[PDB]
RNA sequence: CCCCCCCGGCAGCAGCACUCGCCGAAUCCCGGGGCCGAGGGAGCGAGACCCGUCGCCGCGCUCUCCCCCCUCGGGGGGGCC
RNA sequence: GAGGCCACGCGCGCGUCCCCCGAAGAGGGGGACGGCGGAGCGAGCGCACGGGGUCGGCGGCGACGUCGGCU
RNA sequence: CCCCGCGGACGCUACGCCGCGACGAGUAGGAGGGCCGCUGCGGUGAGCCUUGAAGCCUAGGGCGCGGGCCCGGGUGGAGCCG
């Protein structure tokens, strides 16, 4: 036995979008891709707001 | 495991092939010395008793 | 080029040299051999012959395949070991020396003891306990099989015929040419027959070993008897 | 431009396979010095006191400064204080095995573990026994075995360390980057002590295993891994 | 028999006359028994084509020339400033 | 001056140190070290304690009696 | 400027495939996955079926950690499943 505790194990982050549609999926595949391959941290940060629920992605307006 | 595997203790660490083989030719040098100092005390024995 | 030489570097210890580095240097005088600077055809041309048909075809080798399975399997990697069994290298018990008497522990002469003569290329000792005494041909045996007791005979100076190889005693068989389905009994050339080479190779050998055997008292006695554990005896106490 | 191409990457094979042999060439000669090294140090220890001896005095050598710890009990039932410090110490699981280097602060730590812990001085083979039998990496985050020289270069290269040899002259004579050379070790997994222990549950000097055992703890390790 | 000598000499030396230790950068060689064999496209090179005998690591010989010792060209050695 | 070790081995020029005569202790003639200076390339066989097993080893036996099937 | 060869495995349902390291107790309770299972509806399988559906029986053959499932034999007699 090991003196270890395993209730932070698993993190709790979204992994894919939970939406279905098939556009962002898309380009959730273009941004998974550019991401890994390049190393731009702004790919990345696209990449993880792409997953993001709507509460997490509020609307911008103009002003 | 090196110490145990010779190729693999040479691939880290590659000063022990010199130190093994001056192990070994120091410990047959020594061992031949040992052998020799011996048989000459033997001999000084067999040479003070049938010395006539 | 120029002529092979020996290593130049004895081995003391396997895997690590005499000498070092700087010192095979100067034995191999790398110091003035020193260098800076300065095919098979796949398609063979064919006169084809007859009038208006070309001059010739230039004809390929190791045509592509007429088939391929509908799916193959990945090649293996690479092991840098793992030598043929005709590359191993064969190791001979320190207590089995040519002239030791030996007791077979398996097969037909399970128990007769016999005498060792040379130890082949395949490693398999190659063993007759004089026919005349156990009925022990010129035989092949294998030494994690054999129990090598102290008891031995000089037989240096005999001449063991070369031709005498692990291909000479390896095992023939007929079956099966053609014929697919057996519908008459194949049970013929079971009988093994003992060839006329065999019987003189066994005289040629036999005739300068026995003599020797004679040379000790009772030990042709000591032959043609059998091993066997009495129930007082046991193995681990007795002197081989 | 087939012609030149070839050219470059010639030119760039024939360049790495110079360094590669010049930097195995530093890696034979490092070797070399620590082995005068460790002969000096081991001499000039008899040398010092056979002068005192000879003088009627009396040579008190260096208090040491390297501990090999060694987790001796279970995980069950542990006070909470001694659960933090094996914790900071990296046992976590027993006949876990650590060095630590000694000082006021980390020895007041080892007495808190007592109970739990076996430790001592290792010697020179000890440490080398460690490191090559059962030396693993923490290279990101991941336990790697430590099979090739390059996966000590890369993570401790900066300090220096570049090989097994400078890696095990950095925990035995601890150096100015022994936190981080001994923070780059994975805490050694050594299997139960051939041979049985005394008594777990006591000190070594009441006929146990508990506690600081001076230099009997080659005797454990020898037996351990 | 014990102690001190005016002082010892020789061998051996934690002894292969099994009295009493701690060790190995002051440590190497060899052997035996047991269990196991996970993985499967490693080719910067020819522009691969018989199934990559490949990488790292440790070596040997040749692209120099003399000798030496056994076999009858083959094998084993000394090097050569 | 009658042994051991070296993971020491191209030149040219530059530097540092040592040696000689030193006819200003000038000026040249020699050794050792160098991490210094603008200019491309070794290949060809092997052996393997070398990024996880292979044999380019073998044997016996097989139809109304036996072979295999941990379920 | 490849060419005596005109040639060169597999892959990548990307919700896929591959690699490395550590770990694995569990009531109450929480969550995820379920190519676990039942019934009915929209689609789809140019699906199955009197040359035999469902159901049932079975010392028959298997698969899955498991929930369960597939196939053989019998019985049955008109429907059933992915
Ligand atoms: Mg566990
Ligand atoms: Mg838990
Ligand atoms: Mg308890
Ligand atoms: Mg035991
Ligand atoms: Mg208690
Ligand atoms: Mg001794
Ligand atoms: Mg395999
Ligand atoms: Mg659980
Ligand atoms: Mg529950």
């Amino acid at each position: 036995g090991v003196d270890i505790r395993h209730n932070k194990d698993r993190k709790v982050r979204r992994k894919e979008p939970k939406s279905q549609d098939i556009y962002l999926r898309l380009l959730v595949k273009l941004y998974r891709f550019l991401a890994r391959r390049t190393n731009s941290t702004f790919n990345q940060v696209v990449l993880k707001r792409l997953f993001m629920s709507r509460t997490n992605r509020p609307p911008l307006s103009l002003s | 495991n090196p110490l145990k595997n010779l190729r693999i203790m040479l691939k880290l660490n590659p000063y022990a092939k010199t130190m093994r083989r001056n192990t070994i030719l120091r410990q047959a040098r020594n061992h031949k010395l040992r052998v020799d100092k011996a048989a000459a005390a033997a001999a000084a024995l067999q040479a003070k008793s049938d010395e006539k | 080029k120029g002529k092979p030489h020996c290593s130049r570097n004895p081995v003391l210890v396997r895997g690590i040299g005499r000498y070092s580095r700087s010192a095979m240097y100067s034995r191999k005088a790398m110091y003035k051999r020193k260098y800076s600077a300065a095919k098979v055809l796949a398609t063979v041309t064919k006169p084809v012959g007859g009038d208006k048909n070309g001059g010739t075809r230039v004809v390929k080798l190791r045509k592509m395949p007429r088939y391929y399975p509908t799916e193959d399997v990945p090649r293996k990697l690479l092991s840098h070991g793992k030598k043929p069994f005709s590359q191993h290298v064969r190791k001979l018990r320190a207590s089995i020396t040519p002239g030791t008497i030996l007791i077979i522990l398996t097969g037909r002469h399970r128990g007769k003891r016999v005498v060792f003569l040379k130890q082949l290329a395949s490693g398999l000792l190659l063993v007759t306990g004089p026919l005349v005494l156990n009925r022990v041909p010129l035989r092949r045996t294998h030494q994690k099989f054999v129990i090598a007791t102290s008891t031995k005979i000089d037989i240096s100076n005999v001449k063991i015929p070369k031709h005498l190889t692990d291909a000479y005693f390896k095992k023939k068989k007929l079956r099966k040419p053609r014929h697919q389905e057996g519908e008459i009994f194949d049970t013929e050339k079971e009988k093994y027959e003992i060839t006329e080479q065999r019987k003189i190779d066994q005289k040629a050998v036999d005739s300068q070993i026995l003599p020797k055997i004679k040379a000790i008292p009772q030990l042709q006695g000591y032959l043609r008897s059998v091993f066997a554990l009495t129930n007082g005896i046991y193995p681990h106490k007795l002197v081989f | 431009n087939f012609a030149e191409l070839k050219i470059k990457r010639l030119r760039k094979k024939f360049a790495q396979k110079m360094l590669r042999k010049a930097r195995r060439k530093l890696i034979y000669e490092k070797a070399k010095h620590y082995h005068k090294e460790y002969r000096q140090m081991y001499r000039t220890e008899i040398r010092m006191a056979r002068m005192a001896r000879k003088a009627g005095n009396f040579y008190v050598p260096a208090e040491p400064k390297l501990a090999f710890v060694i987790r001796i009990r279970g995980i069950n039932g542990v006070s909470p204080k001694v659960r933090k410090v094996l914790q900071l110490l990296r046992l976590r699981q027993i006949f876990n095995g650590t060095f630590v280097k000694l000082n006021k602060a980390s020895i007041n730590m080892l007495r808190i573990v007592e109970p739990y812990i076996a430790w001592g001085y290792p010697n020179l083979k000890s440490v080398n026994e460690l490191i090559y039998k059962r030396g693993y990496g923490k290279i990101n985050k991941k336990r790697i075995a430590l099979t090739d020289n390059a996966l000590i270069a890369r993570s401790l290269g900066k300090y220096g360390i570049i090989c097994m040899e400078d890696l095990i002259h950095e925990i035995y004579t601890v150096g100015k980057r022994f936190k981080e050379a001994n923070n780059f070790l994975w805490p050694f997994k050594l299997s139960s002590p051939r041979g049985g222990m005394k008594k777990k549950t006591t000190h070594f000097v009441e006929g146990g295993d508990a506690g600081n055992r001076e230099d009997q703890i080659n005797r454990l390790i020898r037996r351990m891994n």
